[PDB]
């Protein structure tokens, strides 16, 4: 039937729902297996099926569908999809399917997709011929004024610096100013009060991983997102990440990827630190229609060193840069280690003229704040 | 047409705050109450506290809302009996006021708004003039009513009750607490 | 905990308490976890206010870690990456649900202990909890007790938790906390408190003057 | 390089630079771009205290005229041409029409006025009177927008760390007063966008405990900004 409504609506009528359709044994297992024990009895009876989710490949070849409201779990819950079909329709992880499946059988003991009504809001042979996000060369053929459409931003705090409210006033700006944009947050590891709170305030739908869950599921669910933003930034619809936090993504993947044999700083391996670029490549740029933009969130002065490592590996990754305390905007603002090689060398002496290559434009520029400082490296 | 809507509108706010007042004195002679009792429930005399915080603010709010719509009933009849007013005596206005008023028709708009002020200032002091006499000044002919049960001032209580005033801070605080109280309420 | 410490709770908490000693392995650790935890869970299902004390996070981390099958992931000081993910499920049961009914968890957990262990099983578990007190040895050293770090302490979103004068008034004595030296302030509040009676007593002797 | 892009029409602003640093010929760079690209604008190249030779460079490779005071003479010579050139821009100023001032330096300009003014009694911290602090400031001020038609704009030139003390007093109250700043050296542009006498101040009470939105009015944006250079950052100081 209708999954959507099935499995979004509260368990308060699902139960009554439960004893009116004939089951017994419910309100006794989570809310996923409840789901399968409907699963099972309309198995039993007879009627056409509608299944939804995101679809995702495994290394042996059959797929599953992730639900958007189980905050991206694996569990009784999933889509069989052949590899026939995922060949025959070229199918990719992160593909929005809301097709027509079938009960299940000997052999498959959930339900099975048989063919797709409309792949992400659009036909299955329409977008048979679109163009993959990297032969797409990246080019451009308040959200506006902080980062505007298509760029990459990384917001930078300490603990209680506000960061919670910053990402909710972030929200509701994207929900009224720029309704027609599709709203998406990403939570990791965060405190389950924070999580039902961005469920229940803003208009965007919300996909958040727990700290009592594992890593690994940390590592599915960003999977899971960074391949639903991609195959919605496909057909030509804009898309804005909130990620919160970076740094806990990347502890988690440093905490799960095999050892490649050497170690850096922190404890950390070159797997863990090339990864999170491919969310950033893949929110770069979007060239004719749609966009993709990222704004994520790291964690400073936490009392362990490793997150300011990775911190200084981020340094410059992103192209906007909030700060919200002074000892790293110094920092990343004016290195030092420039101006410990000065110090020592009394700027270089290489040239009468050397000078003119550094110059710093510092305008007071005007905004609705007011007013407000300005600077520039005209760094030649 | 307008004045009945904002007469009711006025009504259904002052019967807002007076039901709002009535449920904080009941929350507020039970926290009483509790507190002559001897029991040990501190985490209710805690809950009670958050309550009468929540509805103080609510009255406030209530109170500040019936203001507003007393103030709009009171401009709204003003307006009103201006116009039928001056669509009978606009020729004797004019006559009696004549030099600046035929100025507006071609100067400038500094020379406009100058005229404006010397206009303004002189029916200013013709008013305080003429209250010398000071009649028992009746209300209109068919407005009487809707004045008479508005009241020429709002009630003491629903205006001293807004001496205090909140940040957005508080009032975002208190408007989660709000709802919070409510979704109680409704389970 | 010790078999002395043991018999202590047993004859000072009105509630029942529950303990195992160092004596008993570390799978004996895990499994009285694991009721206690499975029994809150029933008892906050029936709209309960269950609340756990525990003594402590540290030694039930450190049980779990030398009794989960290795993963081939160990962090430094000997910590394996997978065995933290069932203290972590202990610590994150607490909730407040609105359904009825509450689960507080209040663990406690040990630092300078000298090991690796107990620094990063502190680290993993440093920012999850909303609630957080430190004490501080160097306190205690003047023996003026309770040894609390005012200052490096609190809590979060504590609005929900209180009326709002007091709220202030707290904000205010923080104000005046803050300048002064942990130990400081400590032996002042103390001194303070001293000569009150009642909280709301010692906040307007501290606003009047 | 153009006015319009740096300095704009009608607000004041200020570089400011070390010695060995490169000022004549950046001086010279914004004059023909002064030159080329805003012909109209009245070309005025002032130099105060400095070496002949560098003021017949200026005078002639420049198209404006340049009244310049080489060092020799004493600073009364400075003092007067600064009244006067200050007067016949008030005097183009009720001409209707705009003009541009080049003037170096404004600290030599402050300081022969520290030596020439006379005593008054209320010197400072290193014998700074305070007529030859407000005369300066009437100077400076004098610069303002004209709002009824036209616009005057001049450039200010400051000398930095010069191995004295005087200096820098000056210095400082002009970044007191200062609409735009421009810096050369290392360590003045922390000094300046990260104040160090307010970062002591917070240090002082270490994290003050700043309640609901006073800690997080203090905001920093980097904004890589699209630039003819090709993506030059742009770092603003957001405040409430
Ligand atoms: N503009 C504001 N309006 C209201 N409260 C504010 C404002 N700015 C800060 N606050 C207060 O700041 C406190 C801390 O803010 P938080 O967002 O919880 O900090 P944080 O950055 O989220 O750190 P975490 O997430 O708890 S580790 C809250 O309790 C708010 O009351
Ligand atoms: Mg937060």
């Amino acid at each position: 039937m209708n999954l959507t409504e099935l499995k979004n609506t509260p368990v308060s009528e699902l139960i009554t729902l439960g004893e009116n359709m004939g089951l017994e044994n419910l309100a006794r297992m989570r809310k996923q297996d409840i789901i399968f024990a409907i699963l099972k009895q309309h198995a039993k009876s007879g009627e056409d099926i509608f299944g939804d989710g995101v679809l995702e490949i495994l290394q042996d070849g059959f797929g599953f569908l992730r639900s958007a409201d189980s905050s991206y779990l694996a569990g009784p819950d999933d889509i069989y999809v052949s590899p026939s079909q995922i060949r025959r329709f070229n199918l990719r992880t992160g593909d929005t399917i809301s097709g027509k499946i079938r009960p299940p059988k000997e052999g498959e003991r959930y339900f099975a997709l048989l063919k797709v009504n409309e792949v992400n809001f659009d036909k299955p042979e329409n977008a048979r011929n679109k163009i993959l996000f990297e032969n797409l060369t990246p080019l451009h053929a308040d959200l506006a004024s902080l980062i505007g459409r298509g760029q990459r931003g990384l917001i930078v705090a300490p603990p209680k610096a506000g960061k919670t409210m910053l990402l909710q006033n972030i929200a509701q700006s994207i929900a009224y100013n720029h309704p027609d944009c599709v709203l998406m947050v990403l939570l990791i590891d965060e405190r389950p009060e924070e999580v039902t709170e961005m469920q229940r305030l803003v208009k965007g739908e919300v996909v958040a991983s727990t700290f009592d869950e594992p890593a690994s599921r940390h590592v599915q669910v960003a999977e899971m997102v960074i391949e639903k933003a991609k195959r919605l930034v496909e057909h030509k619809k804009d898309v804005i990440i909130l990620l919160d936090s970076i740094t806990r993504l990347a502890r988690a993947y440093n905490t799960v990827v095999p050892a490649s044999g050497k170690v850096l700083t922190g404890g950390v391996d070159a797997n863990a630190l090339h990864r999170p670029k491919r969310f950033f490549g893949a929110a770069r740029n979007v060239e004719e229609g749609g966009s993709l933009t990222i704004i994520a969130t790291a964690l400073i002065d936490t009392g362990s060193k490793m997150d300011e490592v990775i911190y200084e590996e981020f340094k410059g990754t992103g192209n906007m840069e909030l700060h919200l305390s002074r000892k790293i905007a110094e920092k990343r603002v004016f290195p030092a280690i420039d101006y410990n090689r000065s110090g020592t060398r009394k700027e270089e002496l290489l040239t009468t003229q050397e000078e003119l290559q550094k110059m710093w434009i510092l305008r007071k520029i005007i905004h609705p704040m007011g007013e407000i400082d300005a600077m520039e490296f005209l760094i030649n | 047409t307008a004045l009945q809507q904002a007469f009711d509108t006025c009504q259904n706010n002052k019967a807002a705050w007076l039901q709002r007042k009535n449920e904080l004195a009941a929350a507020e002679q039970e926290y009483l109450r509790l507190l002559s009792g001897e029991g040990r429930n501190v985490s209710r005399l805690d809950e009670l506290r958050n309550i009468i915080e929540v509805r103080k603010w609510q009255v406030n709010q209530a109170a500040g809302r019936y203001i507003r719509s007393h103030e709009a009933v009171q401009h709204i009849s003003i307006r009103d009996r201006l116009n039928d007013f001056m669509q009978q005596h606009g020729t004797a206005l004019a006559a009696a006021l004549a030099p600046e008023l035929m100025g507006y028709s071609e100067l400038t708009a500094i020379a406009r708004n100058c005229a404006i002020q010397r206009a303004t200032d002189a029916l200013r002091e013709a008013l305080l003039s003429w209250l010398a006499k000071g009649e028992k000044i009746n209300y209109s002919a068919q407005d009487s009513d809707i004045l008479t049960t508005i009241g020429f001032r709002p009630d003491v209580a629903s205006v001293d009750d807004s001496r205090e005033k909140f940040t957005p801070a508080q009032n975002m605080i208190f408007s989660r607490k709000s709802a919070q109280l409510a979704s109680r309420q409704s389970v | 905990e010790r078999p002395e410490e043991v018999t202590e709770m047993q004859r000072l908490v009105k509630g029942e308490v529950v303990a195992s000693t160092f004596d008993e392995p570390a799978s004996r650790h895990v499994q009285v976890a694991e009721m206690v935890i499975e029994k809150a869970k029933r008892l906050v299902e029936h709209k309960k206010d269950v609340i756990i004390l525990l003594d402590s996070i540290t030694r039930l981390a450190r049980a779990y870690n030398t009794v989960v099958p290795a993963s081939g992931k160990v962090l430094t000081g000997g910590v394996d990456a997978n065995a933290l993910h069932r203290p972590k499920r202990f610590f994150g049961a607490a909730r407040n649900v609105e359904e009825g009914g509450s689960l507080t968890i209040i663990a406690t957990a040990l630092i300078d202990t000298g090991s690796k262990m107990d620094e990063v099983i502190y680290e993993e578990f440093k920012g999850t909890g909303n609630m957080e007190l430190h004490l501080s040895r160097k306190i205690a050293e003047k023996r003026v007790f309770p040894a609390i770090d005012y200052n490096r302490s609190g809590t979060r979103k504590e609005e929900l938790l209180t009326t709002q004068e007091e709220l202030q008034k707290m904000w205010i004595l923080r104000k005046i906390i803050h300048p002064m030296g942990e130990i400081d302030a400590m032996e002042f509040l103390i001194n303070k408190l001293a000569m009150t009676k009642t909280n709301d007593d010692f906040f307007e002797m501290m606003k009047r003057s």
